[PDB]
């Protein structure tokens, strides 16, 4: 009882409305070769999308799970097997993403940049 | 005047002060509003048994700063049992001569490849385009082999040389003295390049390895195969056109930054052998090679080296080790065996009479065909550069 | 002989940006300046013709 | 233009105040944190610096105790080596603004590029006085045999100011509610030991016995260099205002989609003034000394190239800057005499024309640039 | 106006502006001359202390001292080997005196070599080892010594010493004006003899050159020295006479060394910066009772101020990391350098400054050998308001 | 010690310029003109009776000892002899 902690990690995020537009990015992922890295730092610097705020992950025909990881945060949003969904993410000005799965697959993925509340199409 | 003949305040009075205030104002306008470009201008692969002298036409673009010459060579040995070994100058003897004529048909730089390599060494502060050895566990070092040559070509083996030459026109990247304007429809501007033959690049045991590349017992059968080369022009683009044409530093583009070389003879042991600096040049560096009859020694045949002046006799007069200690401050090593360097960049020699400043070698043992191979580096100016004409198409 | 719009020889200075000139503006911007747009065209053509 | 005289009069007042701070204040370097950990538990740590004066950089000392637990086989050091001990460094301003978000190997190469030599290395000389590798400032063994234990050490300079005499990019950390922060990620047991046939890019050791290599400890120590005792006047602090308004940042990226004998252009961002460029051609877990690249260039917006060079001539330009060669696959482009602003002269890009492209080949791009609100 | 504290600050600002103006007139108009003043070959078995009279010409900037030596190992079977300081211990002491009896430098042999290294950015007059196929490298053997002199062999040594008067080639601070009629200047030189340059196995190899099991039979054969004087001539002449930097020539650039003892394990050992100098560098040599270790016997080196506050306090490996940033190598085993050239230590700005070493291991007869490098001027000390 | 651990003793004005900088044998030669003998080992006398040392600012004259051999717990004992005026006269009666 009452064990204090030593180290936490404070970090800034994207949570407001862009003065550009609502802009999403289709980045269909090919796995069964490795883990997949997505780097959108080039788009942030060259005048495009300001920061990923929501994910749309579409796993309808896939048999396993899909994990997306932010490296500045360590958040590990894991979409489930036969479900589609909107997921708000904690992501920084670094838009780097580590996409993984279990075995195989092709996944439509949308890096949304505007807030959409969470939902998952089948539940259970 | 006590030491120098012209005492930099009263040699500044021999120049127009209103014309050099306008010249420094035009140079900083050019360096602010231009862009450094380096472009490949000419490439050719040849066999030197047919042709060895090449005129290279550089591009007529911007204000030219210099040329980067990449020379690659392949050498076959073709002996039965004997091998050859690399000389002291080595791959720097791949270019035997380099001449540049400007758009005004005025000769700028005329020297050999060994003397061009040493001025490239002396202006960097280190051996030119070399990689130092360090203790770091991260794999730096010799990865890309910019300047590279094998040390020994065995009996029936092939060696690959690579050598880079910077042919300077402007003095530095900031001081645009000696640069030429080439932004013209046509010009009388060329770059003459003499290369190593099968006669001058291999020396037998006993012969003078001065212009040679390899020397050994199996040097009679050594052949070149290909001496492919590449020329890169380095210039400043997008010149700041103001009223009446290009804004140009007029005294800077009319001054030449030259790299002549020579060969003096007539040395006798234990007396001074003076080489006179010429008249009306602004000398920046002197390089002396003591060719002692096909043999090159590490200082052990010189009593002292010196720089002499008519009044105020010796300005420096040092041992061969003390002369080499002044060189180790500048290039962080010393030059090859027999090469002696003298720096005059903070106080350039400009002496208004002929033999007023001289370079002295006092040898202590002199062979038969002994000579001094001088290499100079200087500013000079024979022309004036009034403003130019435009088109105005009807 | 001076001209109030002469920027140098017109075949050498027509595409040349000015001295400071980090980013250039456009010469006009009903929606924006109109007689400043027309005088920015007359001043350019007077530079290409020399008074 | 009348507006180019006030922005040069503001630079003259700024440079007058820079030489007041650098001449009339005290350079301090003090230790802010030290910690020793096991990387199986955690490897990402946050360092709270001191909020005092004008901060101008951090010196990070990382040690390690790698042990090879294999039966018979050994591992050997990779080309990047101990520079992969810190996987990422992130710095945050007192106003929580991110300055530098590069990796570890890129931070070491800019440290190499800003010195003119390999960073904190001792050059081999002919001197009879015993200079040289005495203290082992940067050190790692070349091989670690089966059952052995190698001690590593490595130093990083995380810069804020550009140099010691140029206070551009420096951070004024005398603010009340300061959010100054220095994140650090370290190599765990999954990113530092690669098998044979793997990608030795972020690894430290590689060999046939990397399946049983592990860390025993990683210790880090952070030192903060700053300027104390700032000049105070009647109206307050005397500071170089548009020197502390400018950032000096270090970023890295990873591009893909390389095709043989096709130019691959990476565009420069229009808001930055780029000072250097580092490109690592990772040819599918294989690194080559220029024998898989046709040329490299810096192409402008129309089609015009500015430095279109062979990979050996590209290396000749870096040898008159850092006096050696970067490791094989690493290519450096210097623009310090004239920075790539790409807002006052078109849209400049960086071109690599490859000769051979393997599967999963990428191009890592490290950047170094200034940033302000002009 | 009207207050002698700010009336003196105004004329010190005018005298400093006229000094920097007169300096760059000198460095533009003068000419650098280097000429030999003395050469002598001797035997250390007879005499080993020499005094050299430099010429009173121009503005003297410093002295280049070449020292050549020959050493025979007369042992039957045993060889000797170089120490870590090596041929820098050929000279034991360099003393220079003004024409006004003002002591400028009193280094040892090794301390003058390390200041020459730290003011170059590299080991002094060495040659870097490069990958070039053109035969650069070690051709002339400017500083040379054999690593081992076997039993019956002979070894030639060469060593160079820059004795600085002026600070640098662009800063004429500490230079001696000598174109006026005055007394003669004095350059004393104590050399190594057959008692100080060979140490047995176990003796303190601090000021030795060779050490080994055959050092009892080793001896010198000859020591030659040449002194060159580096000075400026053709000084510019204005309307009032010579144009001279008047507070650069009246400032002293000095190179003392010292020592302290009494070190306790895990207890901070402070060496105070005593006088009112402007200290530019500091060399600490931890002679741990004849043993020299690479930082494993020191907890931390530091520098304190008046309110006991460390302005740098680093690990010995971090102290050496700041050394590698300047001279691109490490100083020899046991030598610790501290650079203060951008902000010189001055014990009138922020109070009394000290130099701290916290040792981990201490052997018997352990001491801390210091070497200073500083500026000295004349302190003007006006009264401010009240006298009581 | 009888002068064998001191390089020189001096009296400099503005921490720069010495006025009597002498080695310990010439320093003892100036006191043999004063007391016709030598003070004991370690004792060094300096006579300023003809012109007394009188500054208006602190430390504008100093006494210098440049030693040669310094042991641990070494200290320098300084005895003074001086005149001091009072702020007013002494109220005779």
């Amino acid at each position: 009882m009452a064990n204090q902690q030593i180290g936490g990690s404070t970090v800034t995020y994207n949570g407001a409305i862009p003065m550009g537009g609502p802009v999403a990015i289709n980045s269909v992922i090919e796995i069964a070769g490795t883990e997949v890295l997505v780097d959108l730092k080039l788009d942030y610097a060259t005048g495009k999308i300001s920061g990923v705020q929501t994910l749309y992950i579409d796993l309808r025909d896939f048999l396993g799970d899909v994990t997306v990881t932010m490296p500045d945060t360590g958040q590990r949003i894991t979409a489930r097997a036969g479900t589609q969904g909107y997921y708000p993410v904690l992501s920084t000005n670094l838009m780097k993403f580590i996409v993984s799965a279990t075995i195989d697959g092709k996944f439509p993925m949308n890096f949304i940049n505007f807030p959409i509340a969470l939902g998952v199409w089948p539940s259970g | 005047a006590q030491v120098q003949q012209l005492t930099p305040a009263q040699q500044a009075a021999l120049r127009n002060q209103q014309a050099m205030a306008a010249n420094l104002q035009a140079r900083q306008i050019v360096l602010q509003q231009s862009y450094p470009v380096i472009q490949q201008v000419e490439t050719q692969t040849f066999d030197p048994a047919n042709r060895s002298v090449f005129d290279v036409t550089p591009a007529n673009v911007g204000i030219v700063k210099g040329f980067l010459v990449k020379v690659t060579a392949a050498i076959k040995n073709n002996h039965a049992t004997e091998a050859v070994a690399l000389t002291d100058f080595g791959p720097a003897n791949l270019v035997q001569r380099v001449i540049y004529y400007d758009p005004d048909n005025q000769r700028h730089t005329e020297t050999s490849g060994w003397h061009l390599h040493f001025v490239n060494t002396a202006k960097q502060g280190a051996p030119f385009l070399s990689s130092m050895v360090t203790d770091s566990p991260i794999k730096y070092g010799d990865v890309m082999n910019v300047i590279d040559a094998p040390a020994t070509i065995a009996a029936g083996a092939t060696g690959e040389l690579t050598m880079y030459y910077w042919v300077p026109l402007a003095y530095s990247e900031t001081d645009l003295t000696g640069a030429v304007l080439a932004n013209v429809p046509q010009s009388k501007q060329r770059l003459k390049l003499e290369f190593a033959n099968n006669n001058t690049a291999f020396a037998a045991v006993g012969a003078n390895p001065l212009e040679a590349i390899y020397q050994g017992a199996g040097a009679a059968d050594c052949e070149f195969e290909e001496i492919s080369y590449t020329v890169y022009q380095s210039y400043l683009d997008q010149l700041p056109v103001g009223q009446n044409g290009y804004i140009l530093p007029l005294i800077d583009l009319s001054t030449l930054y030259n790299l002549e070389n020579s060969a003096q003879a007539g040395l006798t042991p234990n007396v001074d052998f003076v080489v006179q600096y010429a008249n009306l040049y602004r000398y920046l560096s002197t390089i002396a090679v003591f060719d002692n009859g096909g043999s090159f020694n590490a200082g052990t045949d010189i009593n002292y080296l010196s720089q002499r002046t008519a009044n105020f006799s010796d300005t420096r007069k040092l041992d061969p080790k003390t002369w080499a200690a002044q060189t180790r401050r500048r290039i962080a090593t010393d030059f090859p065996k027999g090469v002696y360097y003298c720096d005059n960049r903070d106080k350039p020699i400009y002496t208004l009479q002929y033999g007023n400043v001289g370079f002295v070698v006092n040898p202590k043992t002199v062979n038969q065909n002994a000579r001094l191979l001088m290499g100079y580096e200087y500013f000079t100016s024979r022309t004036e550069l009034v403003n130019a004409g435009t088109i105005s198409t009807t | 002989q001076v001209a109030s719009n002469w920027e140098g020889p017109p075949y050498m200075t027509y595409n040349q940006p000015q001295a400071g000139s980090v980013t250039l503006p456009v010469a006009g911007y009903i929606s924006s300046q109109l007689n400043n747009y027309a005088e920015s065209l007359n001043d350019y053509l007077a530079s290409q013709a020399g008074v």
